[PDB]
């Protein structure tokens, strides 16, 4: 559940 | 370079081989000397990074590209839908609920209100009736979680507080009275928790004091009739299956367990996909390294039958029962997904949908759902949630949500897959992304990523920072699917583990050689990057072929392969790596252990022009998964061997650590992760002498 595709 | 003390007295005998460990003292993270090391390295790092004048340009471009709303794949409980949301730049994703897929969302839990969103949700479970939400909260920087339960109707907490949990799910019974979970004692256990009770009252279903390292996963069948307990050892893709019939208990779980031990060895993997009463469909790798589906009746448990036989070529990565009587199978075919729809009962193929370069994941639909949702991403596709309504329009994927990167025209770039020979001839698949129409004249900076271990499949997903690299540094990106992964089944994994771990490194090195020969880049304009087992990949490769690389970025790598098994969860990796307690395995490990194989390349005949790439070693100061001593010892060793042990070393490329303060392995708030990646790319651009475009 990563907060953003950095 | 700061002064770093060597303790010249520390020496160990491994089966007659004397190994000195002058930075043993860095294994104590609490000493003032270690904290001074960290302070000194941070100071050095900052001093190098302030010379990297494109960090701020990368940072803002990454922020701008990441600033788009993202709606995660929804799942259903009772009449309600649940999903994660981020407006673009929130530290962590917010868990939302709605009555209708296109209706107004309500916030159920917002991690950003706690500790400024240092950590997001990893445990999230909703009850079958949609009335309760159980989730995990980290207390401090440790891995320990507390489970709390909120009522969805008014967002009020229950008093229930369950401690001593790590990665357990919360698996609800269909009577909504409570859930199974797998805590540790104040030797993992399987417990059942009743709502409205103190944790001290939870029912014990399983423990094994005679095998304290065995660990647990669990599941309940879609009909609510069976509790399944899976028992695992280490990191191998293999497990036991114990089944408990909940319909036969005289007095429910209060009755307490009498498991039916369907599988009681560690010979193969087994995941339950579906059942009709006592007749079960499993996914398994038994005699099937590319996996298959099999069927067994619990009432006749010796007799297993193939339902979907193993493909001669493709991994059956996952399988999902849906729409009452169908299966969606997710195949991985030369590292690209293929989705098949099949009949559950006969196993017969109905439809087949090959997917473009990218990755489909996140199928959470259950057997009783007729709409299946999933997520697609790719290097040039930020994120689509697709829906397939198996009842009313089975043949069509429809776009349900579509992420849009601001000011990104995907048609200026292209991604291809090619296959390249490793030392032993084996074909290694690689993805290559770049601006369309570039000349293969050797001039482009190149970034290559890989992992190579633990049966992990490396997929070409979306990264905003990679687009900045491609567009604003004119970069070529490569993702290499080396052995040790699971991409071609268990034989691919095992061709890159234990005594064959070196194959992994040779594969990666072979990919870089191809990118040079083919004219994408040149020796010393190649940057390599990897994390954890991938950090080991980076460190071994630079020790073995420093001449190939201009920049190396190793994230929380396993660097002392002689002593890794002694710290926190390092003991679980001996399945892939071996262990230096055993002479034969020592003999594999000493040849590639990064801190034991730092050598001055310029002292090798013919190799007088060669130095180590500009190296950034990254780690969180409180990584409890991969302890940071790995990184610190490698840093100290490199700095010494290559720089401060000489009066005027040829090693001009900087060797630094980017140490994240007050960070665990998990967390990665948006801005924290963006800061890290900005630093890693600014450093790379400086290391490769690459101008901003
Ligand atoms: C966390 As690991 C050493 O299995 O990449």
């Amino acid at each position: 559940n990563a907060s953003a595709p950095v | 370079y700061p002064p770093v003390r060597r303790d010249e007295t520390v020496v160990d005998d491994y089966f007659g081989v004397k190994v000195a460990d002058p930075y043993r003292w860095l294994e104590d993270p609490n000493s003032e000397e270690t904290k001074e090391f960290v302070d000194n390295q941070e100071k050095l790092a900052n001093s190098v990074l302030e010379e990297c004048e494109l960090i701020d340009k990368f940072k803002q471009k990454i922020i701008d590209f990441v600033n788009f709303p993202r709606c995660g794949v929804p799942f259903r409980r009772a009449n309600k839908y649940f999903h994660f949301y981020n407006s673009g730049l929130q530290a962590q994703n917010v868990f939302q609920m709605q009555d209708d897929l296109d209706g107004k969302p309500e916030v159920l839990y917002d991690p950003n209100l706690r500790e400024g969103g240092r950590s997001g949700l990893s445990l999230y479970s909703v009850s079958e009736d949609a009335k309760y939400f159980a989730f995990g909260i980290h207390s401090g920087l440790t891995e320990w979680v507390t489970i709390k339960i909120l009522k969805t109707e008014d967002r009020s907490y229950l008093p229930d507080t369950l401690e001593w949990v790590k990665f357990s799910p919360a698996i609800w019974t269909h009577d909504n009275k409570g859930f199974f979970y797998c805590p540790y004692p104040p030797n993992q256990e399987a417990r059942y928790h009743f709502l409205g009770t103190d944790q001290s009252e939870d029912i014990l279903l399983w423990r094994d004091l005679e095998n304290p390292a065995h660990h647990l996963k669990c599941q309940i069948t879609d009909d609510g009739k069976y509790f399944l307990l899976y028992i695992l050892d280490g990191c191998d893709d293999a497990n036991k299956v114990y089944c408990l019939d909940l319909t036969k208990l005289p007095n429910g779980l209060e009755s307490f367990a009498p498991f039916m031990k369907l599988i009681d060895s560690f010979d193969a993997s087994y995941t339950a996909i579906a059942n009709d009463g006592s007749v079960f469909t499993f996914q398994t790798n038994k005699d099937a390294p590319r996996k298959k589906l099999v069927r067994v009746d619990l009432n006749n448990p010796s007799v297993w039958t193939d339902l979907v036989p193993e493909s001669k070529k493709d991994l059956l990565e996952s399988a999902h029962a849906v729409n009452e009587n169908q299966l969606i199978l997710r195949y991985l075919s030369d590292v690209k997904h293929v989705l098949e729809i099949r009949d559950l009962e006969s196993g017969a193929l109905q439809h087949r949908l090959p997917i473009d370069i990218g990755s489909v994941d996140g199928i959470t639909a259950r057997r009783r759902d007729s709409v299946v949702f999933f997520k697609f991403t790719s290097i040039l596709t930020p994120g689509i949630v697709y829906q397939c309504d198996l009842k009313n329009d089975p043949t069509q994927l429809k776009i349900f949500r579509e992420s849009v990167v601001p000011d990104f025209d995907r048609s200026e770039f292209e991604v291809k897959q090619v296959f390249v020979p490793s030392k032993d001839g084996t074909k290694i698949p690689i993805f290559i992304a770049a601006r369309k129409g570039i000349s293969l004249d050797g001039s482009h900076p190149c970034e290559m990523h890989g992992y190579g271990g633990f049966g992990i499949n490396m997929m070409p997903t979306f990264s905003a920072s990679r687009i900045v690299f491609l567009k604003h540094l004119g970069g070529v990106f490569c993702l290499a699917n080396i052995r040790g992964g699971g991409e071609y089944g268990e034989e691919w994994h095992k061709a890159g583990f234990r005594d064959k771990k070196q194959n992994v490194f040779d594969d990666f090195i072979s990919a870089a050689e191809y990118l040079i020969s083919s004219g994408y880049t040149k020796a010393r304009r190649v940057a390599i990057e990897g994390g954890s087992n991938g950090g080991l990949l980076v460190a071994a490769c630079i020790n073995q072929r420093p001449d190939l690389f201009g920049c190396a970025e190793a994230n929380c790598g396993v660097m002392d392969m002689l002593r890794f098994h002694k710290f926190t969860l390092g003991y679980l990796w001996t399945g892939d790596y071996g262990c230096s307690d055993k002479e034969e395995e020592f003999k594999w490990l000493i040849k590639y252990s990064p801190i034991h194989n730092v050598r001055r390349p310029w002292e090798q005949p013919g190799n007088e022009e060669t130095q180590y790439p500009a190296t950034m070693i990254l780690t969180a100061d409180h990584d409890d998964r991969v302890v940071p001593l790995h990184s610190f010892k490698l840093l100290a060793t490199m700095q010494h061997v290559l720089c401060t042990s000489l009066e005027d070393s040829p090693q001009k490329n900087p060797i630094i650590a980017r140490i994240q303060r007050k960070a665990a392995h998990y967390g990665r708030a948006t801005m924290t992760q963006i800061a890290e990646v900005a630093d890693r790319y600014g450093f790379m651009a400086k290391a490769l002498e690459a101008p901003w475009i």
